[PDB]
């Protein structure tokens, strides 16, 4: 074939793979310290401490609470009709209206805040025989004494509180929410100065429930100059169902209804600011950014959000073992 | 890892080497150099960025969920409702745990893996010529040339070519 | 050996592994669609569309839920003293006899539903001074007025109502419930009328409990020509204990007790139909096969199931890859 | 995958092969010929199989549970209620999801695993007498008839009877 | 170069690995028994069978509830001011006092089971016009007639019961527990006898809250020779907040307040002997070692405990594959 | 397991060995004998130790939690409670059930690859001068007494020594 090659020599060849000078220790099965030429973080531990304002609907509820929004507090009415993806509610929030206790309030706020809208509309239900409009002067509206947008509250006519029997159906087809409420009297006198029997009854019904309070005489510690209170209480009527308000004494009557949608609103506390981003993810210290699997900032997250972890870091080897050459 | 090759019979890697993961360094009868094999690096890094991607596929989103935080002291539903949470973390802090262990495990025997590969792929191109001296290198035995390192690492080297030259120096010797 | 054995020629012996034309995508740890010779699938996600009738024992609600079945409707008179493994619940169920509703209603039917058992014991509850038996022409048993029949309405002798104070001791070795109840009249009027007494009061008692619930006159719609409500409660009497009932008005008496068991009882609601076929898992949807790990029919499930889960498809792949020679 | 024989040293399967997994084709004195190996077949499949039982152990049953499908608006019992079996649902997908990715990454490597070590045992049994031509095909270098390749595929081919005829064809040859 | 001189040979030289006669049988991903050379176990399965007394306060309950011990049951006197980490409650508790029932038992022992204190601080409450101290032959203490220790039972003064109406501040910088209760009579004559008006009520709250609780007369079953019964509630009043107790008849008044802590510490009920040993982990099994990963001896623990798993049995392989050399 | 050393081309194990997990039995001119490789012993164990450590780390501490056991009947809430602790009960069993699954097979992958990265490192070693037998016995073709023995097991066998040696009688003998 060729012919002499008169030197015969030889060459070597040898594999390696690269090695960097820093590096990075990783977890393993079997270690839980080996060091890699790379690795990447998986756990988004920090927030930028402001909640953008998109893409979701931030409501900030400000210094309301979104039940006395709901209710219709004086210094609230800012809210009347408004929507949200997320109702933000502030640490300082204050309530500044007559003194109500609200039975099952964790489950009102809830079922409010996920309709995610507080659209009223008004219905003509007729009080005949009882004062209507009452108010208070630890509900001031403006120079004068009020009471909460939403509730209308009844006192005697002269001298007689009739038995009030009214019905209000649901034509419509959508369910619409109820609020009303029970005015607890401090003393038997007030109970009989304004619903003249000396004990009022509230019994609000529907096909599918009923559902009665009877007041409760008594003081409680004064709260804006009152020790009576109100309660305040729900009532949802479906389609083709019908309300019926029947009271002998006590009652704070509805005006009209909220409308109930389903939709992806909540609420969510915290006093992060609230910035112009765009963020999918929110957490009550800000938002956060979902590119990472899993998070360590809050476990209260609404929007497309890492999954909250315990641990604060988690990094994912991309890299081959770093067996540098040279000493330490 | 698995397989022995990094960290194992490849002493330790090259700093120097800035180019590629996985390379070849020489020395023949024109001088010395050093290569990155692009090859086997590409297969090491579409491997990892797959094991990536697949580890940030979808955040799932959540809405309207329950209540984490509580100022009063309730009993028997708050502490469920508490209980509740607790006991979806530890179970997703124990998947994340888990999940980053095996994938990295996975991942340094993907390499030692992708490096052996490289060597067996040069050991069986070489066949009869050269014979490895167990640190990853072969020692070749007949007149190699760059052009004949450059046939070996792009995988054209035919080894009939130097079969006898090869045979000669490697064996006939004086044994 | 041989002798010049000279025979200088040479073979080739390749070795290989087969491939498919077709083959199958799957999902791994590091590709998500890479291709095998063969797969097979893991989520379970189609229905037979039909809830068969073995292995447990389903019992067709037909148009009953089982509370009404509990109560003794007319209409669900077939049900008494009926078991099951799963009480199947209609969309078309409907109620026919007096208007009541059932403060916990969501844990009665549970705690029915699981105990697997309808059947009643009649006790010799002794009312002395009332009028027993009392019904309705909006429960109407045949051509006349009627009631449930596991309930006893009573109502005033003559003039008067007395204080009935009745005990009944659980004296055999096993649970027992009880299913009461409270009439709310319509108006005072009617209170007196059947009551005499212008306040009801029903107090139910063990050793280890009591309720006193007092019942709640005004109007509510319109339900089968009534506007008052019955409210149905419930009492496990343990064994050693007692029961005692005294009320003074508005009482729907019990007419003895239903009796508990602990078994793998439970309630589902499903419009599909019941066929005669052995499956393990039921789904509202139809009975499901139980070969696959998991499921994509529905979440809710009864029997030996699949976990469900999100995905519709899961393939493990169990072949080698697929790398054709071709593809043909 | 791993081992770097399936889609790797060997460049694509057989389409043709019909009769098992991993196999033989030759070419010798009576012509060509092709043949399954149906050891690593067998223990491939049983490998898979055993996988595959384990997966489809026991589904546990469940009897009274709790209510998943509501037409009232209640609030807070009910939230949590909907929280519970939500977290449940995605805990369980997500297990889903896992299972069968390490699974499948598995499959691919233990296949490609029986095809390297059928090479591996067939190169250890032809000793000196043939020489890996690097794409899973050994070159013989000595007369092999059709009983010779059932012996080197059964398992019984004696290196020494054709050792002296292969290292002469083998190596001597001009260099 | 090296010159061998005469000898001509081989050697043999063979690889291996160990192997042991015995072996365990260990899971796999594709066998479920493949036997290796040694495996390591995993679900703890055995308790030592009586709970440690160290390192966590465990304070045994003997034949007192923890509620009894709260209420101050003349027989769980021992427990005043007595504080735990773990509270063991024994399946041969008894109460022995006047008959009372809690409305939400389970939340009331849990509340208390955590905060971990029975520490009581009396306070001056000043009851004017009604007779204090009141007991019953039900809750003999020592010879006499008693009641619990924690509570007040007022009755009328000579032919009055004034309508209480009395202030306690939460001045301290702490939340105070505050444990009250309503009298239920068991006959009308009763009630007059005791409180005068027909129809007692008591009206205990705070700027945050209020309760009003009406009496329910009517017999029960005779529990130590009494038809009445007392039912238990409680009011956390916060910093800063006052509570004010209302009553017109029935009132069991609260002495002080109980102070609340935030802790480690529940409640477990267990007939496990305590003994002195050391251990974290409490099981009511009794102790179990926490060195393993996971537990099946119970799912109910307190402390360091293996995660409660199904199993009975996981072996983890720690040693090859056993492949002897004749036979296992 | 994935190498096919360890009941694959080694046909079993030596109940004999009490001194470490792999090693060497020999035959020479001077007699048999055997000895623990104590390197890859070391290794094997270390791995094998990394891993059980890693599974008994922190057993998490929970006070207060739900109540787990009930004697009356209650409905709803009671419902929730029993499905909230039987779904987490499932949930970590499946874990313990998979994690010492996968644990397992790669134990036995990984003393699979130890054992045959020893085979692998002395074939590197031995060079030109020995040959393997196909079931882990390599045959030395030169005198090799104890101590050339040793220094094979040790580590500083050096070759040239016996490469002439070696390899006339290797391949000269008649063919
Ligand atoms: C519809 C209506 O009645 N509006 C009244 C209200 C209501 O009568 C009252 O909210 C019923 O709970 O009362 C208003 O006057 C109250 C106000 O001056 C407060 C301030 O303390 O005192 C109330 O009387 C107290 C009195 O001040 C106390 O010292 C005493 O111990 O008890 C009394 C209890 O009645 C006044 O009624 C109001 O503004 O709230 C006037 C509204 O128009
Ligand atoms: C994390 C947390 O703070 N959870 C609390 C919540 C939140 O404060 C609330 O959801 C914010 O919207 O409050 C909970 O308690 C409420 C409950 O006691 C009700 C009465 O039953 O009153 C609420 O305060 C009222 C107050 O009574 C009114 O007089 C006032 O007009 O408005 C206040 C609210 O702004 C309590 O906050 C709750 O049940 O949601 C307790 C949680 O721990
Ligand atoms: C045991 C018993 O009393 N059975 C009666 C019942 C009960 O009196 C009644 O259910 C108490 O709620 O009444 C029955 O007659 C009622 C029936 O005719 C309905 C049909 O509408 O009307 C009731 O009187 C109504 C009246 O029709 C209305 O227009 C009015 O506005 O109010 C009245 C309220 O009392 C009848 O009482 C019955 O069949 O349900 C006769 C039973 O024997
Ligand atoms: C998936 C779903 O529909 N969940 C509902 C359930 C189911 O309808 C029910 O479990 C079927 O058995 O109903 C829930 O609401 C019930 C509740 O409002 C009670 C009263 O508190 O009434 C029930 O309807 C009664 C009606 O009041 C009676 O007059 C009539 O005689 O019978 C009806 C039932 O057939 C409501 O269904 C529930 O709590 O279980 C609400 C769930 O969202
Ligand atoms: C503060 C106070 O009043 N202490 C009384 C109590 C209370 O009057 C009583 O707990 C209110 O519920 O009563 C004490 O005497 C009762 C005791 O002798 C029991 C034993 O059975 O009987 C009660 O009278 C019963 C009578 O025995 C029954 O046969 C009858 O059917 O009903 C009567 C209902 O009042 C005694 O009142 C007591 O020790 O509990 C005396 C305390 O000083
Ligand atoms: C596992 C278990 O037994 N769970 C029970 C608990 C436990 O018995 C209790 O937590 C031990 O502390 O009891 C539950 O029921 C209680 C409830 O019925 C209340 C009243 O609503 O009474 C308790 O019994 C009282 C009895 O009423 C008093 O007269 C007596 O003085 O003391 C008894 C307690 O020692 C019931 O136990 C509970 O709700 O916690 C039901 C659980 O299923
Ligand atoms: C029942 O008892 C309570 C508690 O003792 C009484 O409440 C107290 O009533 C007085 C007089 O109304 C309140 O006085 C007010 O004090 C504020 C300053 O804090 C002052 O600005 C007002 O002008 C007024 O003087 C006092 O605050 C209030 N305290 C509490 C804790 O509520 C109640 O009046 C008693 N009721 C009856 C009918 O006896
Ligand atoms: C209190 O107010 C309610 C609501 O206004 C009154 O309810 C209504 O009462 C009337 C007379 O009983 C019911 O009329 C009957 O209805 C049926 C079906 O339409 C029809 O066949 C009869 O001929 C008659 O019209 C009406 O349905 C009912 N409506 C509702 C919503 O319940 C109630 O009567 C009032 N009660 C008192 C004491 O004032
Ligand atoms: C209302 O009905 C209940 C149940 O019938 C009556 O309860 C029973 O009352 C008697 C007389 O007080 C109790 O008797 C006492 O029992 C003890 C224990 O044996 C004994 O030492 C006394 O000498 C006496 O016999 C009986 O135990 C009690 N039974 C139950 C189940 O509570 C109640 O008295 C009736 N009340 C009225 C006002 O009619
Ligand atoms: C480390 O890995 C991440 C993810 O693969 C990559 O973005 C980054 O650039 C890598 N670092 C280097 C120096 O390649
Ligand atoms: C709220 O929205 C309703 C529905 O369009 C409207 O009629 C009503 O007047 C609105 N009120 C306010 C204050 O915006
Ligand atoms: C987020 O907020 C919580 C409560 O506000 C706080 O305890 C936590 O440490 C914060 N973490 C980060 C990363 O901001
Ligand atoms: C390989 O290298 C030789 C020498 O540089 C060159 O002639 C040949 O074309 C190269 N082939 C490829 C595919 O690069
Ligand atoms: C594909 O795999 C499944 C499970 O091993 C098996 O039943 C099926 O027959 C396989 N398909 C073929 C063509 O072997
Ligand atoms: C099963 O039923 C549910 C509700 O009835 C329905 O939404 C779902 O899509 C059905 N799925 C199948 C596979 O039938
Ligand atoms: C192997 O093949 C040869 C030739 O067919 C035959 O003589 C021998 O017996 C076979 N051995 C086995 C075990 O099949
Ligand atoms: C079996 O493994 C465990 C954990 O590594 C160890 O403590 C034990 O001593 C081993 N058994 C033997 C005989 O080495
Ligand atoms: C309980 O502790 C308080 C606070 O030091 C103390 O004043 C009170 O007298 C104690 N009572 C008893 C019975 O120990
Ligand atoms: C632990 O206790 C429970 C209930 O007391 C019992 O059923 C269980 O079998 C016991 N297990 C062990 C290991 O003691
Ligand atoms: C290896 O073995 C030989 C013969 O025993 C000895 O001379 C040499 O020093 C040994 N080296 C080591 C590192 O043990």
């Amino acid at each position: 074939q060729d012919l002499p090659g008169n030197d015969n020599s030889t060459a070597t060849l040898c594999l390696g793979h690269h090695a960097v000078p820093n590096g990075t220790l990783v977890k393993t099965i079997t270690d839980d310290q080996i060091e890699v030429t790379n690795a990447t973080e998986l756990v988004q531990s920090s927030s930028t401490g402001k909640i953008c304002n998109n893409p979701h609907r931030i409501l900030d509820g400000i210094d309301c609470t979104l039940i006395d929004a709901l209710l219709g507090d004086p210094h609230c009415d800012v809210f009347q009709n408004e929507t949200w993806d997320l109702f933000v509610e502030r640490s300082k929030a204050f309530s500044n209206c007559y003194p109500y206790d609200v039975p099952d309030y964790a489950s009102l706020r809830s079922l409010v805040a996920s309709s995610g809208t507080l659209e009223f509309i008004t219905e003509g239900f007729t009080w005949t025989g009882v004062t209507q409009n009452g108010g208070s002067n630890a509900c001031k509206r403006g120079p004068g004494s009020g009471f909460f947008s939403r509730l209308n509250w009844l006192t005697k006519s002269g001298s007689t509180y009739p038995v009030l029997n009214v019905t209000m159906p649901n034509n419509d087809n959508f369910d619409k929410l109820y609020i009303w409420g029970i005015h607890h009297p401090s003393t038997n006198q007030e109970q009989t100065s304004l619903y003249v029997q000396a004990s009022g009854r509230v019994t609000v019904s529907t096909r599918r429930s009923q559902q009665t309070i009877i007041p409760n005489i008594g003081s409680r510690p004064w709260v804006r100059g009152l020790s009576s209170r109100i309660s305040i209480y729900w009532t949802i009527v479906k389609p083709g169902d019908v309300l019926v308000i029947n009271s002998n004494g006590n009652l704070i009557a509805p005006r009209g209804y909220f409308k109930m949608r389903t939709g992806k609103s909540s609420i969510m506390r915290s006093d992060a600011p609230i910035d112009t981003c765009i963020s999918e993810c929110i957490t009550p210290n800000g938002s956060i950014p979902n590119d990472k699997p899993f998070q360590n900032v809050n476990k209260i997250t609404y929007g497309a959000c890492p999954k909250y972890v315990k641990q604060n870091t988690l990094k994912l080897a991309t890299g081959m073992r770093n067996v540098p050459e040279k000493q330490t | 890892g698995l397989f022995g090759a990094i960290a194992g019979f490849i002493e330790n890697g090259w700093e120097g080497m800035i180019d590629g993961w996985y390379g070849f360094r020489h020395q023949n009868s024109e001088g010395t150099g050093q290569a990155a094999d692009l090859k086997s690096t590409q297969a090491a890094i579409d491997q990892i960025n797959g094991k990536l991607n697949r580890v940030i596929e979808k955040t799932n989103e959540k809405f309207h969920q329950i209540e984490k935080e509580f100022s009063e002291v309730e009993g028997r539903i708050q502490d469920l409702e508490k209980y509740v949470e607790d006991t979806k973390i530890d179970l997703w802090s124990y998947n994340a745990e888990l999940l980053v262990a095996l994938e990295n495990q996975h991942t340094i025997d993907l390499t030692d893996s992708e490096m052996n590969k490289l060597f067996e792929k040069t050991r069986r191109q070489l066949r009869e010529n050269a014979e490895e001296m167990g640190n990853g290198c072969f020692k070749i035995y007949h007149k190699c040339d760059n052009a004949c390192i450059e046939s070996i690492r792009n995988g054209t080297y035919d080894h009939d070519v130097y079969r006898d030259e090869a045979l000669n120096n490697r064996f006939q010797i004086k044994g």
